[PDB]
């Protein structure tokens, strides 16, 4: 039995906040992944979305005698964390909870990471609860935060600045995003890589046309944080934590550079990535950002090109786990 | 005046590069942890080195360090390069008023370099002005000790020359002189030929540089 | 961001007339600092000579210019004044306007000089050296001119490489002194090379482009 | 209606000196009364009052500790240089990276790579959770300044005497010449949280040679990042046809734990009423941990004639008591003092009854009614309790029913025994 801890906070307040928690369980093979169904015990209202067949390109390597043979498919995966727009931001008034993976995966076998994300009424109505996943248990528990105004963080009760203007103690806190594609019919404001490129590039790439944006929730309980909001400073720094850590933050070998198809129909290369063996360390799940359309990879064994200063070839992550600094107040 | 004396030694032998040196200053009376060091390169301004006695001054390299006992305290100076060899100061601000020092000046030690002489005539334009200026350059040796003779036609002349001497360069630590025979147009016409010599320890034998009218 | 600070406003002064001297701060906060000016003579020690709080309510000067000198600043344009009384010959040096922090210096100006003497100015005079190979060497010489300094520069001054301005001798109430540049023969004559004198005193400006 | 509950009366036949050891925290009040060795009918009000210490730092913002977990990764290549690709920890925040180019024999070697001297084995120690914890300031040069108020019949005068100056009479003279202080230059004030609730003072904190658990190592400087090397050397444990892992027997910790884990060998220190600047800290320490010496001079030349002619009369009257006699409950005495026949005086009151004085308050008059507060711990059931001048006490006073940082000295003799367990 793994445990999924939710932190409680003492009221609900301004209406807005949604809970997180998140566990990673142990490996499961590969072939047991494309069976995996999260199953709930819990007495909350799951929204359906996530457990809907989604289709991945499944990118996979294997030595030969560069040294590697690469090769793709189209696959359908399903219960893995690609959220619709809307779903996160409007959980709070719709009731709903979110319970989804990632999977961070080497060759042979896979980590799921489960993620569960819902309103803080579910506080009031749940101490503890189970899901499964394949043929784990997963053990949520809800707990009531020790502390009177804010948040258990680093051991310390912290509470951030909640003014819109400019006017302190320093707390690093958790962060957790989740990619959601969203496409507009005119201009560039939905060009996610586009924002990194600005961040981190000197020259000017051609073809980063991914519409989307990262919805996040801070800390154990937060309202969502739509990345990139321009003038948000959190937003920011989440950002700039993406753009030095794209596969997040927190023994692994690494083999060599290698190339493939995504989608496998296609006549050349389009994506590019480093092969390892041994522990899956960060997630096997991302999207081409070269497509307006979406073109989900899956690449078990292989950490796909996520670094920004690169043109061609790269991805962003579906999930992404960081931390960021903020200023508030300790008590 | 009651004030408290920072002694500070100059005269300091020269010393090889890439060596260790360190530099004393001495005080007339405790001041504990009140003394700064100051560095300035000749003929640009002073510039804080260490402030505290053992905190180094933003922009100053790791290869600087302080430390000091009661009334006793020195600068050391670990892997010498040609570009800090200049003049160094200690204040103390523990009581007014905050005194200076003397000053400590240093002197790489390098290999003998022969210098590079040259002459040049007077032009044109100063002759217009009714008087004339041999120039006679010595750049890039080593080490400062260097003699300067002029001759008129064979003839010893040591009156009337005006020279000067510059501080060891920061680039590859050599000095340089130049000196200026200045005569009117009256004598300028009367003789045919002006030497420049000059007597260094890199040879015995003299160089000899001379130009006719 | 970075920290840069000039003075300006000296030069030669009557013995026994006024003379106000500015400087210009910029690259932090002016009005958090305690400011101070510290003059040094020509190949001596450094000089404490005032000292001006944030405000200006508070300033502290030497037990040897009782009076004589009065020190203020301006915070709205991050400014530093040092006002002179009636001046004496025991004063001519180089001013540094420093950031005082109670105590030790860490940030020092270019320095201005003040000359304090009954001479009059002087122009003076800019003559090209020609050759009279391997490495060719040219020379500048500027002659009487008064009083200090001048700047020596060739080609706007992108030729610091292989450069050796010279010490001024005094003689007479007549500075002089010459600069040397050393140029490969294959860009002399065939490159212009000119050398630039400036005198501020005098307003002085010559370019001389040096030809056999 | 007066009790001798009078000041102490100090005849001016030669000049008085004083020396004082003021606390940090601490104000003091002395007050006497110079009698005319002339005239024992002559004599005049001598106040000295005290402020506490200000301590004035000029500091160097060194700026914010960051707080790190270590991690260890390695990469391996079958052929090619280890100059050749790139790796997750290279764009870290702070990363340190050793490899083992071209020392690719065959027993380190995987099942595959039949190969010697070809391949490439990189390890990367890298920080991750980079979240601030303490700012830390570095201090350059200190200062105490203290305000002192001194009263001399009808004269009042007031300054801020520093180390470098004196307040200055044609009669009294006070200087500031020591002080004994707990921190000194080159000392680094780290603070967790806010100013208020204090710091530690470390002394080695690192500048130049920062390791990864020293204090200090990994900084956010305004500038940017400065990351700290490693307490460590690298190794290659490798079995037979298995991928080469790379290991790393060093501090794993970082500065900030191994702070938590030994804080308490560390100097602690307090603040009272902060003020930072881009170039200063002031502030009060009120540990009491410093100490100033203060030199006081009063000459005997003073002219009694002409401090004598229009002093300063102050009438009093008890109004109002709350709280209860028991040695440690505490009372509050209001008195309305009526200043006349001066503009300003520096005086003090004095709640006094029939034997003792349980307290003190000094206050600066002005022309005309003045309230005053005054606080007292003691006194019997039958204690009546009024507020008292030098001498004049007033009319009346009030009875009850069932330390301040503020040292008070005017020389008064005190009760003896007859006034203890009455
Ligand atoms: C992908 O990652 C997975 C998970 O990280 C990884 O598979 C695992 O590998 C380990 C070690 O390679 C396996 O561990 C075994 O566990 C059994 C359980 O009883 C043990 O008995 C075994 O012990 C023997 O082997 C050791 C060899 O060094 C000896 O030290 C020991 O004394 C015993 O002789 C053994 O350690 C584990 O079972 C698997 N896990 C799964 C889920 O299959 C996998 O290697 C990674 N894949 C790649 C391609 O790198
Ligand atoms: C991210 O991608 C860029 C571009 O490929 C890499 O930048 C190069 O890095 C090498 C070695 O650090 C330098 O010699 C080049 O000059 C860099 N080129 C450019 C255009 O910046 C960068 O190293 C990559 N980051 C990784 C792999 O972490
Ligand atoms: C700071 O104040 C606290 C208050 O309880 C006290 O315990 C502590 O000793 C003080 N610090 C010092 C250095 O005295």
């Amino acid at each position: 039995t793994g445990e999924l801890k939710i932190e409680c906070p003492h009221t609900i307040g301004l209406g807005q906040g949604l809970v997180i928690g998140s566990v990673e369980l142990p490996p499961v093979p590969l072939t047991q992944v494309e069976s995996l169904k999260l199953e709930s015990s819990c007495n909350f209202d799951l929204h359906t979305s996530t457990s809907s067949q989604q289709p991945f390109t499944k990118w996979t390597w294997e030595m030969k005698s560069t040294s590697f043979q690469t090769k793709s498919s189209e696959i359908n995966l399903r219960g893995l964390c690609l959220v619709p727009p809307l779903v996160i931001e409007t959980a709070a008034r719709t009731r709903k909870t979110i319970a989804c993976f990632d999977l961070s995966c080497n060759q042979t076998a896979c980590q799921p990471t489960v993620f569960l994300i819902g309103p803080i009424q579910t506080c009031i109505t749940t101490k503890s609860c189970l899901l499964g996943l394949g043929d784990q248990r997963i053990q949520v528990n809800y707990e009531k935060t020790y502390c009177v105004s804010g948040q258990l963080v680093e051991g310390v009760c912290f509470n951030p600045v909640h003014t819109m203007a400019l006017s302190y103690d320093i707390v690093t806190v958790m962060v957790r995003c989740f990619l959601i594609a969203k496409k507009v019919s005119t201009g560039d404001s939905m060009k996610l890589e586009k924002s990194f490129e600005t961040l981190v590039q000197k020259t000017s790439c051609t073809g980063n046309g991914f519409q989307g944006y990262y919805i996040c929730l801070v800390g154990s309980s937060s309202e969502p944080l739509y990345i990139p909001t321009l003038d948000d400073y959190r937003s920011a720094e989440v950002l700039s934590r993406m753009a030095f850590a794209p596969h997040g933050e927190d023994a692994m070998r690494i083999i060599g550079k290698v190339t493939g198809k995504a989608p496998s129909t296609e006549s050349s290369d389009t994506i590019q990535g480093v092969a390892f063996s041994g522990n899956p360390l960060y997630t096997s799940t991302g999207v081409l950002t070269a497509k307006d359309d979406p073109v989900y990879i899956w690449a078990p064994g292989i950490i796909m090109e996520g670094n920004h200063s690169v043109c061609d070839k790269k991805t962003l992550p579906l999930t992404w786990t960081g931390f960021i600094p903020l200023p508030g107040e300790i008590e | 005046t009651g004030d408290i004396v920072m002694t500070q030694s100059p005269a300091f032998p020269p010393v090889s590069l890439g060596d260790t040196v360190t530099i004393t200053c001495q005080a007339s009376q405790s001041v504990y942890k009140n003394l700064a060091w100051y560095q300035q390169k000749p003929g640009k301004s002073p510039r804080l080195l260490i402030f505290g006695m053992s905190s180094l001054a933003d922009g100053v390299p790791s290869r600087f360090s302080a430390s000091g006992s009661d009334k006793q305290y020195s600068l050391k100076i670990r892997g010498l390069q040609p570009e800090d060899a200049a003049i160094y100061y200690c204040q103390q601000h523990y009581i007014a008023p905050y005194t200076f020092g003397a000053g400590t000046r240093l002197e790489i030690k390098r290999t003998d370099a022969a210098p590079t002489v040259s002459i040049f005539p007077p032009s044109s334009e100063q002759l217009t002005s009714g008087g004339a200026s041999v120039v006679c350059f010595l750049n890039n040796f080593y080490p400062k000790d260097i003699n300067v003779k002029w001759k008129i036609d064979g003839s010893e002349r040591q009156n009337g020359v005006l020279n000067s001497w510059t501080d060891q360069d920061s680039k590859d630590s050599t000095y340089s002189m130049s000196s200026t025979l200045t005569l009117t147009k009256d004598e300028y016409e009367r003789h045919n030929s002006y030497t420049c010599e000059a007597t260094h320890k890199t040879s015995t034998s003299p160089i000899v540089k001379s130009f006719n009218r | 961001g970075q920290v840069q600070m000039k003075e300006s406003g000296g030069g030669l002064v009557q013995p026994g007339k006024s003379l106000k001297l500015s400087c210009a701060a910029s690259g932090f906060t002016f009005s958090d600092f305690w400011m101070s000016w510290v003059r040094q003579p020509s190949g001596k020690g450094l000089e404490w000579v005032a000292r001006i709080n944030t405000n200006g309510d508070t300033t502290h000067y030497t037990d040897d210019m009782k009076g004589r000198f009065t020190i203020s600043r301006d915070n709205a344009k991050t400014t530093l004044y040092l006002e002179m009384s009636p001046l004496k010959s025991e004063d001519t040096a180089m001013y540094y306007c420093t950031r005082d922090r109670l105590g030790p210096f860490d940030y020092w100006g270019q320095g201005t000089t003040v000359t304090v003497s009954s001479a009059t100015t002087k122009g003076p005079s800019v003559y090209p050296l020609a050759p009279g190979n391997s490495m060719v060497t040219l020379g500048c010489l500027v002659k009487g001119y008064f009083p200090e300094p001048v700047t020596v520069t060739w080609n706007s001054g992108s030729l610091s490489s292989g450069v050796h301005t010279f010490p001024a001798v005094l003689q007479s109430d007549l500075y002089t002194l010459s600069s040397s540049v050393t140029v490969p023969s294959s860009t002399w004559p065939s490159q212009t090379v000119t050398c630039n004198v400036a005198h501020p005193a005098s307003s002085t400006k010559v370019d001389k482009k040096i030809v056999p | 209606t007066d009790t001798a509950h009078g000041s102490g009366i100090i005849p001016m036949r030669t000049d008085l000196e004083l020396d004082f050891s003021l606390p940090s925290s601490a104000s003091y009040t002395y007050r006497r009364q110079l009698q005319n060795p002339a005239n024992e009918q002559e004599k005049i009000p001598f106040h000295l009052q005290i402020s506490k210490q200000v301590i004035h730092a000029e500091i160097q913002h060194l700026g914010h500790w960051m707080d790190g977990t270590f991690n260890l990764k390695t990469a391996f290549h079958c052929y090619g240089s280890c100059e050749k690709y790139a790796y997750p920890w290279q764009t870290a925040g702070c990363f340190i990276e050793k490899d083992y180019e071209y020392e690719s024999g065959w027993g380190c070697n995987p099942p595959d790579c039949p190969g010697v001297g070809t391949g490439c084995t990189a390890c990367g120690v890298y920080l991750d959770k980079l979240k601030s914890v303490g700012k830390a300031f570095k201090i350059v040069s200190l200062r105490y300044t203290r305000k002192a108020c001194i009263q001399l019949g009808t004269e009042q005068t007031c300054k801020s005497v520093d180390s470098n100056d004196c307040l200055v009479t044609t009669s009294v003279k006070v200087c500031l010449i020591g002080t004994v202080s707990k921190f000194q230059p080159s000392d680094t004030l780290l603070f967790l949280g806010p100013l208020e609730q204090g710091g530690l003072i470390f002394k080695q904190w690192c500048t130049t040679t920062c390791q990864f658990g020293d204090p200090g190592d990994i900084m956010s400087t305004p500038v940017g990042m400065k990351c700290p090397e490693l307490n460590g050397s690298f190794r290659k444990k490798c079995a037979f046809a298995t991928t080469p892992v790379c290991q790393f027997d060093g501090n794993t910790l970082s500065g900030y734990k191994r702070m938590i884990a030994t804080k308490d060998s560390f100097q602690s220190f307090n603040v009272t009423e902060p003020h930072i600047s881009a170039s200063s800290l002031e502030w009060i320490d009120p540990d009491s941990s410093l100490r100033d010496h203060i030199n006081v001079i009063v000459g005997r030349d003073l002219s009694f004639q002409d401090l004598s002619e229009t002093p300063c009369q102050v009438d009093l009257a008890t109004t109002s008591i709350d709280g209860a006699w028991g040695s440690g409950v505490g009372f509050n005495l209001v008195c309305s003092v009526s200043l006349t026949e001066c503009s300003t005086f520096l005086t003090s009151i004095k709640a006094c009854d029939s034997a003792m004085c349980y307290g003190s308050t000094t206050a600066n008059l002005l022309r005309g009614q003045n309230t005053v507060h005054i606080v007292g711990k003691g006194g019997h059931s039958g204690s009546k309790f009024m507020c008292c001048h030098d001498t004049k006490c007033s009319s009346t006073g009030l009875v009850a029913a069932a330390d301040s940082d503020k040292i008070f000295d005017d020389g008064a003799p005190e009760c003896g025994i007859s006034c203890w367990f009455t």
